[PDB]
């Protein structure tokens, strides 16, 4: 559960990452191919190599969805439903992967916002990301 | 792998005692009955809809007598899992893309279905030694993966 | 999220296990120190030989916030906030564990039930012993 | 640990660039900051009720320095982590009864320290070969929990 204090942290920290947003999700995914390299498993489809362009598009994507979850953090589970639905239902991803990707994101988070990645700051955003996860993980039985 | 003489013998003799059609038949259908994002590798077997249509598909059972059949083979190689199971990494990771963490819950079913056949016999130390193979197998089958 | 046949399984299951909870609970106990022995950490005070009186104990109240738990099946939050109180913020146990005792109590019950332990009770067991993990640390942070 | 020489030279190349003292504090501050669970070990530290508190303790700032003056010295001996590791391993596990899991928390949050402090230099490469170090030194301190 977000406190107050969280979500006035993640709406100050994803309110500077703006629009490198998309920029920022495929380089935590380049990150998470090459220091978890299972993850990779659940992309045999894309081609991997640095600069590809279905991870600078892939990252768009899940960068504009954790966007919506920003804009919508009073109400994350329905906001994102339908997301949830589709890894459930169609993709069946490990949800050990979710936890992988989280840690990913803040590294790259904290590569990019020096001044904002406070600790108070970081706490807040792993809270959230834990709670992203948690939720496209909800159906999965 | 770190396997005790006591701990080596109490596998050992119990999997004298196991019928491999049925055990490896039972385990990978309670993997896909309890962790149903597993069924994603095996859509061409037919109907998984249900428990009971999971357990009676004739694909799983003889998809479980496989996988229990080569981890069969490995308990004769437990001071070299790697090597035994080695080119079954490489195709579990390169043609299937099969995530290991997989094999680490195969490997707890696993467990307890040899505790409902075993009941008694299935002691804590028994199953101590049992958490150690499964394990050690899982780890060698992730250990190719690139 | 549980549904009404889950709901129905584990209370047919739990049922069974009538007045042999206590020495169930001490079981996985003890099959969960000796599987996993990092959990020991958690109990450095509990003398932890085979048979001792502090797991004998331990196993029974285990035992009994679950009998709680399966009778307050549609409300756990409320009914289990004191002990995920404690879990919390007095005992601080890593939420890792939960898993682990999970398993153990899964292979005690298919090991002493087995008519009982199908594959969907299996299933709605794993399913019930995971939410009420879930709620014992939901307010860890 | 299975590091490739670039891999190796990419790791200590950075951590040339590194104060211990102050990234030991940081690193064991947000521990206690974003996992507040793992507060139970220090009691007797005082305040810790806030990230402040927390970040400013003069005894978790030195205990910081403390924890990374032993993983810098690690760093130096990565062809034998378990051994360079043992009598520290003995000691979380029968003295002070650490939950291995804080070894790979806290490696985690060294990880982002590091990409903190480093920015882009800290690359997709050199995580990587970080993530595999925080690894083993994390396996190292587990290994004789018995
Ligand atoms: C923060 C967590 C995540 C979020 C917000 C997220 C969001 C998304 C979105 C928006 C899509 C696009 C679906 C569409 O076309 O509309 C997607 C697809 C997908 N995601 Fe998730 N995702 C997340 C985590 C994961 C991770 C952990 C995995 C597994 C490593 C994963 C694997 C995939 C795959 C394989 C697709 C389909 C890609 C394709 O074929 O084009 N996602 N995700
Ligand atoms: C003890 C662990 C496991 C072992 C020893 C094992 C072993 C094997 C073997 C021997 C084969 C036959 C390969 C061939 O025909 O050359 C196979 C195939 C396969 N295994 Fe595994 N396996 C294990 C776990 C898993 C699990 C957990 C999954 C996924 C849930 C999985 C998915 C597959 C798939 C998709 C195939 C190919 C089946 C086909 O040809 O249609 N395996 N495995
Ligand atoms: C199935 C989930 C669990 C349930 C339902 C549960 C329930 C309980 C109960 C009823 C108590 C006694 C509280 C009291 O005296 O008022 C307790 C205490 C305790 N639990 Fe949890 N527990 C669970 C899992 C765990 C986990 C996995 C561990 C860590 C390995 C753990 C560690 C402890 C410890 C150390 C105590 C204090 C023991 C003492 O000093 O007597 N519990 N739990
Ligand atoms: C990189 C991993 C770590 C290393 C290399 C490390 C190393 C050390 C060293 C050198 C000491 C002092 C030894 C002594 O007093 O005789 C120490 C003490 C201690 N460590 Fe670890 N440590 C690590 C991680 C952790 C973490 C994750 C925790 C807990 C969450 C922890 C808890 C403690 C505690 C409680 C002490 C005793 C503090 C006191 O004097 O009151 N350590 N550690």
């Amino acid at each position: 559960m977000l406190s107050p204090a969280d979500k006035t942290n993640v709406k100050a920290a994803w309110g500077k990452v703006g629009a490198h947003a998309g920029e920022y999700g495929a380089e935590a995914l380049e990150r998470m191919f090459l220091s978890f390299p299972t993850t990779k498993t659940a992309f045999p489809h894309f081609d991997l190599s640095h600069g590809s362009a279905q991870v600078k598009g892939h990252g768009k994507k899940v960068a504009d969805a954790l966007t919506n979850a920003v804009a919508h953090v009073d109400d994350m589970p329905n906001a994102l439903s339908a997301l949830s639905d589709l890894h459930a239902h169609k993709l069946r991803v490990d949800p050990v992967n979710f936890k992988l990707l989280s840690h990913c994101l803040l590294v790259t988070l904290a590569a990019h916002l020096p001044a904002e990645f406070t600790p108070a700051v970081h706490a807040s955003l792993d809270k959230f990301l834990a709670s992203v996860s948690t939720v496209l993980t909800s159906k999965y039985r | 792998v770190h396997l005790t003489p006591e701990e080596k013998s109490a596998v050992t003799a119990l999997w004298g005692k196991v019928n491999v059609d049925e055990v490896g038949g039972e385990a990978l259908g309670r993997l896909l009955v309890v962790y149903p994002w597993t069924q994603r590798f095996f859509e061409s077997f037919g109907d998984l809809s249900t428990p009971d249509a999971v357990m009676g598909n004739p694909k799983v059972k003889a998809h479980g007598k496989k996988v229990l059949g080569a981890f069969s083979d490995g308990l004769a190689h437990l001071d070299n899992l790697k090597g035994t199971f080695a080119t079954l990494s490489e195709l579990h990771c390169d043609k299937l893309h099969v995530d290991p963490e997989n094999f680490r819950l195969l490997g707890n079913v696993l467990v307890c279905v040899l505790a409902h056949h075993f009941g008694k016999e299935f002691t804590p130390p028994v199953q101590a030694a049992y958490q150690k193979v499964v394990a050690g197998v899982a780890n060698a089958l992730a250990h190719k993966y690139h």
